[PDB]
């Protein structure tokens, strides 16, 4: 009956705020609100169905409020206990997904143990210091990935490139392969020893370059492997992290919240 | 930690000579030394005199028969036909060259060259991908290719050179009250300027003409100005005007901007700024064919690809099934084991930000094996499936261990079309690699994000299947829906509650009794076009007969402004027809101005489009195909972003078709990237090897290396990207050095080689800066931008100056410095600074008759950042954060955050005063009162910043709908809806504009404590005072 002290009316929190309260939950799941124009009478109610929140408008005009043009209900509390009970099928001939489950603000005030102001005063401090500090390490975390995720990709561009390469030094041993074969036979044949020496000079040159180059690749593909272990360890960390990282903003907003709620208001 | 980017790979420059492995035909290995700088030409002509001393030599043939060919750091095998090239620029992967036989098309694949390198990506990869999408797209794009590049050849010469220097123009030709009080009588002195031969003379003619003056009048006044000294029949006389009249044309003195089309002088966004400025506009008169004989010939080629060759239908309407879809299995997840106790899958079926039915998660599974094989079933029929219908999906972990409480994390995510873009409902079993969660991003799906598989083929790897109705289904054709429509078949009350609620922003709540309320009323909504968002939202997108109804308004509705056409290329409205609808307003409404105003967004909102071939991304190729103003900047925002993976694919086949159809500006493009690319480098080696050293050594080896001639070379005579009608020349070395701030940014100095540079723009001084993010900052200066022009169009004339800010690439961009302009902290460190310390200074700065012009300068200024910045939410302000020119003007620099950023971290909810004006300024204004607040100045100051505020607000939806277009943009400042939540704070939407202006007053006095006061009533806002 006391609308102040209705469960699910919760005033002046902005449209943001029931978001939050309403992501992802289950059908059915409602809380009502002042309306954002803020108006002194008017009240928004907020619905979830089908994976989105309904805005229903509830008028307030001479004694009664309600949905639709007859006003029937005397009072915000007659309403919403009455559309608790039975589905939505009189505001429209459609819908009927009831109110089921409504968003208490008793729960979210369970958290928040101490009653004095100072003990509340102490935890807030402890909770934003922990705050920034893990924040802080979520970001140096992240730009650590970053800085990974481009310096992988550029090995992996760089190994491709070697691959390129490698198949023009190995097409260039064929080469030499198939023109040297009948000049050294023929050079044999003329009795010239050491300009056939040159020639397996150069291919000998020619070999261990590509040795060289293969295994300069063979040792950025152990850098790659490294760093792709790296990476992935820098995503379980963040992974970890973030999830407690929510909750703890989560918990430091309620408290300054309560921290504000006894303490002096305009 | 240190990969080398630079002249060749592990290596930021070369050495000064280098060993260089030769690859002769014959078989045989050289090695050449060489010098660095070397060109090919010298290095093909040494080898082949050492390639003598070597076995084999006989069956070499001329070295003129040869070119070579090598593998560059982009990995493609790369064939050396412009041998003017020096080898420290061919981006080598290693050092050695092979000696080939040139084949093939020449004339395509130095072109193709070319290509790649203005975009950052081998051509080739193209020719590569299996997607037909993608080579869908390469081809039809060249329709809208040749359909500009004949649109530009029709008229030659004069259509061709309104292609290089188009007109930049105010969007309407109307003249402020403000502006035009400034003229005489409504008219303008001009100074017109001839060079005069043999000696080039410079000779100045002073005019006095009608604002609204047509360039061809201006020019037929020169004309009687200079005969008239000679006297002549006045028959013969404007005979000779007639027949003179179009031998010449008008430029700019000092840039190349011209005057090439019948626009009032006064429409040209230079005069008009010489007119609010009381500047003397100076302008050269030349003969029409020495510009002509400047303009290229561009053609166009049809490029190899658009020659190949290449590779039982039911209606989705008929389908009689429930959506059901197959989550398989994972290939990977990374994850802590011991952190987190199960995975899951979470899916949704999304049109635009919007779910059409409530989500399904798949069962929870060890994180060690992520196995599903789940047919998850949605409320939804596939009959009622909307065209833009997506999948959207995510792996995530789930943590059990505080109480009841869960914490659900997002690990990967993956978007689908249902459709694909021959509107074929998508079945049988599809690998999608998925996406690294966007930081910041706290939902367990990302709707916002872009489909398709992640071309990273180390990622985790998702399985998915879709039904099969043992038919390939398509989509209903539009006959199909246009009949359904016809198959379904208070006033004065209504009418203005219709209008009432389309007044109002586009994220404004609207209930579901006002969705009701528009469905109902949907024909009569016609009589008020521009509710059609609203309509639209209201609109159940699961309900085929819905949709089909609103496709039959859609077709017949009456056009709305650009301004509004935007909204509904938003995230918020993926349907074909409507973004159709939108880009048919632009086509008709959108002026180039607004245009190059709004490029920034509708570049961004590409990324939204579901597929690649779209009436969007057709409209901007061919506005930036037949103008070169806008054609720079399209190339430059899409180039910025080609190292983010999300966007590279569509991006890069953007900039391909562009670069092959824009014409000779690839060269200057090419010319530009070059540069920037040996900015990058330099500023690498400072950052990475050079790190630990002082100044002094790194100022030494800054000097050394912009005097070698590759650099030289590279960075002079080329347009500046920030504004390419300005011609960057030879370098001023003695001016160019390393800024003392944290990244090392560079601050460069440009002669410009105009002939008539004196007059304007004699220095062109860019700041060069890598390692920071500049698209927040960029941004901001547009929004501060399209500020200063609704409050010009309002007759309110408070300067802002919204500098050159681009970003070129990752985390690297140029500034445009403001000239003659100094910080506050500067200002106070120089003249023991008390507040009167500024006052001071801008005395000393401007003594006499100019004193006053300096204060109201600084006032005007000052109001326009005093309600920007509160509106924006910018960074907070300090001493070095704000700057101040000699002659008063007042101005912000490096904005960095904006929106909700403090609320996030500190969790206050409050609306800052960013900018709050000490007593330094208030003494400023004030003229040195002891009173500051009481005087007539700062009640002047103080109307100024209420109208500049109600000005913005009735924009509201321009601003909000630009901040809209951000949203997938990769800006952790703007991810959603809820960072655009700020601005409707600060602008006070909910409430009536009276109480709006009441809240921003209040905002004022609580910073300041005390001192806005009102010239008002309490109750009906009128004038009291006075
Ligand atoms: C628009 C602009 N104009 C300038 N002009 C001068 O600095 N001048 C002008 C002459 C003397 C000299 C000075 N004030 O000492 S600085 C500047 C600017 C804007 C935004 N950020 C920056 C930096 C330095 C923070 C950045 F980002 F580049 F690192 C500079
Ligand atoms: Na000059």
């Amino acid at each position: 009956m006391s609308l102040q002290d209705a469960e699910w009316y919760w005033g002046d929190i902005s449209r943001e705020e029931v978001n939050e309260k309403l992501r992802d939950t289950a059908d059915g799941t409602f809380l009502v609100r002042d309306a954002s124009t803020k108006m002194h009478g008017d009240y928004t109610l907020t619905l979830r169905k089908g994976g989105n929140n309904k805005l229903i408008k509830i008028f307030h005009r001479d004694g009664k409020y309600g949905f639709s043009d007859p006003l029937t209900f005397s009072s915000v509390v007659e309403l919403i206990n009455h559309y608790r009970n039975e589905s939505l099928a009189q505001y429209n001939p459609k819908l009927d997904v009831k109110l089921l489950y409504p968003v208490s603000k008793y729960q979210q005030d369970q958290v928040v143990k101490e009653d004095n102001i100072e003990a509340v005063g102490k935890k807030l401090h402890e909770y934003n210091t922990q705050f920034q500090e893990k924040s802080r390490e979520y970001d140096r975390l992240y730009e650590e990935y970053t800085r990974t995720s481009q310096e992988i990709q550029m090995k992996r561009t760089a190994i491709e490139a070697f691959n390129e390469t490698i198949k023009i030094f190995e097409e260039q041993c064929q080469t030499q392969e198939r023109y040297s074969k009948e000049y050294i036979e023929k050079f044999k044949r003329e009795g010239n020893e050491k300009e056939i020496q040159r020639i397996m000079h150069n291919y000998d040159k020619l070999k261990s370059r590509i040795s060289e180059i293969i295994d300069s690749r063979r040792r950025l593909e152990e850098d790659l492997k490294k760093q792709a272990a790296e990476y992935r360890e820098i995503d379980k960390r963040m992974n970890s992290i973030k999830p407690d990282l929510i909750q703890l903003r989560k918990t430091r907003d309620q408290y300054l919240m309560w921290l504000t709620q006894k303490g002096v208001r305009q | 930690p240190r990969p080398s980017s630079g002249e060749l790979w592990g290596i930021h420059l070369m050495p000064p000579r280098i060993l260089v492995e030769c690859l002769l035909p014959n078989g045989m290995i050289v090695t050449l030394e060489c010098l660095r700088e070397a060109t090919l030409i010298t290095i093909k002509h040494e080898l082949f005199k050492e390639a003598r001393k070597y076995p084999l030599h006989q069956l070499l043939q001329d070295e003129s028969s040869y070119i070579f060919v090598s593998v560059t750091q982009e990995a493609e095998r790369e064939e050396f036909f412009d041998e003017t090239r020096r080898l420290c620029d061919l981006r080598l992967f290693q050092p050695f060259l092979k000696v080939i036989e040139p084949v093939g098309n020449r004339e395509e694949k130095i072109l193709n060259r070319e290509i790649g390198f203005a975009i950052g990506m081998p051509v080739c990869e193209f020719d590569m991908v299996k997607d037909p999408e993608v080579q869908d797209f390469r081809r039809n794009i060249l329709n809208v290719c040749k359909e500009a590049v004949d649109l530009r050849d029709l008229n030659s010469p004069h259509s061709r050179a309104m292609y290089v220097y188009p007109p930049n123009v105010e969007s309407s030709p109307e003249l402020p009250k403000h502006i035009y009080n400034k003229l005489d009588k409504g008219q303008i002195i001009v100074v017109i300027w001839v060079i005069v031969s043999p000696n080039n003379d410079k000779q100045k003619y002073t005019l006095k003409i009608n604002h609204d003056c047509v360039p061809e009048q201006v020019i037929a006044e020169a004309i009687r100005k200079k005969t008239r000294s000679k006297k002549l029949s006045s028959e013969q006389l404007k005979l000779c005007v007639l027949e003179y009249q179009g031998k010449y044309i008008l430029k700019v003195c000092g840039c190349d901007e011209y005057f090439l089309e019948k626009y009032p002088l006064s429409q040209y966004k230079y005069i008009r700024s010489c007119i609010m400025l009381g500047r003397m506009p100076n302008l050269m008169l030349m003969a029409k064919e020495s510009l002509y004989s400047q303009l290229p010939m561009d053609c166009f080629t049809m490029p190899s690809y658009s020659r190949r060759i290449s590779t039982s239908t039911k209606s989705l309407w008929v389908i009689n099934s429930a959506l059901r879809i197959k989550i398989l299995c994972a290939t990977y997840v990374n994850v802590n084991i011991r952190d987190i106790d199960k995975i899951y899958v979470r899916t949704g079926i999304y049109h635009g930000g919007e779910p059409l039915c409530d989500n399904v998660n798949t069962q929870r599974v060890p994180c060690s094996n992520p196995r599903w094989n789940e047919w998850l079933n949605y409320d939804i029929y596939i009959p009622d499936l909307p065209r833009a219908a997506r999948l959207c999906l995510s792996i995530c972990s789930v943590k059990g261990r505080k109480g009841a409480k869960e914490e659900h994390c997002p690990l990967a995510w993956g978007n689908i079309n249902l459709f694909d873009y021959t509107d074929t409902l998508v079945s049988g079993k599809m690998a999608l690699n998925l996406w690294p969660v966007p930081h910041g991003l706290e939902d367990l799906l990302n709707p916002i994000g872009v489909t398709g598989s992640n071309p990273n083929k180390e990622t985790p790897c998702l399985e998915l299947e879709f039904d099969w109705f043992s038919s390939v289904v398509k989509f209903p054709d539009m006959s199909v829906i246009e009949e359904h429509a016809n198959w379904s078949v208070l006033r004065e009350n209504d009418k203005e509650q219709l209008k009432a609620i389309s007044t109002r922003d586009p994220l404004s709540e609207i209930t579901e009794q006002e969705k009701d309320f528009l469905w109902s009323h949907r024909h009569y909504c016609v009589t008020i076009p521009e509710i059609l968002p609203k309509l639209l939202l209201s609109v159940k997108w699961n309900s085929r007969d819905e949709v089909a109804q609103m496709y039959c308004l859609v077709k017949d509705w009456p056009p709305i402004k650009p301004e509004q056409a935007m909204e509904l290329l938003d995230c918020n409205y993926p349907d074909p027809m409507v973004r159709g609808f939108a880009v048919r307003c632009l086509e008709k409404y959108l002026t180039d101005d607004k245009l190059s105003q709004y490029l920034i967004q509708l570049v961004q909102v590409l990324k939204y489009e579901q597929y690649l071939d779209n009436l969007l991304v057709r409209f901007l190729l061919k506005k930036a195909l037949t103008n070169q103003r806008i054609g720079h900047f399209f190339f430059w925002h899409l180039k910025s972003e080609m190292h983010n993976k999300t966007v590279s694919q569509r991006f890069g086949l953007l900039l391909e078709s562009y670069c092959r159809a824009c014409g000779m500006y690839l060269k200057h493009l090419n010319r530009q990237v070059e540069a920037m690319e040996k900015l990058i480098n330099l500023t690498d080696i400072l950052k990475q090897e050079k790190k630990d050293e002082t100044q002094k050594v790194q100022m030494k080896f800054l000097v050394e290396q912009m005097r070698r001639p590759d650099f030289m070379d590279a960075l002079q005579g080329f347009l500046s990207p920030l504004n390419p009608a300005h011609q960057l020349g030879n370098l001023r070395l003695e001016e160019c050095r390393i800024m003392s701030s944290a990244k090392r940014p560079l601050w460069l100095n440009w002669e410009n080689p105009d002939i008539m540079s004196e007059l304007l723009f004699q220095n062109n001084e860019i700041i060069f800066k890598n390692g920071d993010d500049l698209r927040q900052d960029m941004l901001t200066l547009q929004i501060i931008r399209i500020m200063e022009n609704i409050w010009q169009n309002q007759g309110l004339d408070l300067r802002m100056l919204p500098y050159g800010c681009l970003s070129i690439g990752d985390c690297v961009g140029l500034i445009e410095v403001v000239r003659n302009s100094h910080t506050i902290m500067q200002i106070q460190c120089k003249g023991q600074f008390n507040s009167h310390t500024l006052h001071q200074w801008l005395k000393d700065k401007n003594k006499g008759e100019i004193y006053d012009a300096a204060i109201d300068l600084f006032t005007r200024s000052c109001a326009g950042y005093c309600v920007a910045t509160f509106i924006l939410g910018i960074g907070d302000r300090h001493n070095s954060n704000i700057m101040v020119k000699d002659d008063g003007q007042l101005f912000h620099i490096d904005f960095g955050h904006f929106l909700d950023h403090k609320k996030k971290k500190f969790g206050y909810k409050r609306e800052r005063v960013p900018f709050v004006l000490t007593q330094d300024f208030l003494i400023v204004i004030s003229k040195g009162a002891q009173e500051c607040t009481k005087t007539r100045e700062f009640e002047r100051f103080q109307e100024m910043c209420y109208k500049a505020y109600l000005a913005i607000r009735q924009h509201a939806n321009l601003f909000i709908n630009l901040f809209s277009m951000m949203l997938g943009s990769g800006m952790p400042e703007l991810q959603s809806f809820d960072d655009i939540a700020y601005i409707r704070k600060t602008l006070a939407l909910d409430k009536t504009e009276q109480e709006a202006l009441e809240y921003f007053m209040k905002q004022m006095n609580d910073a300041h404590h005390g001192g806005w006061t009102t010239k008002m009533d309490w109750i009906f806002h009128t004038i009291k005072q006075h």
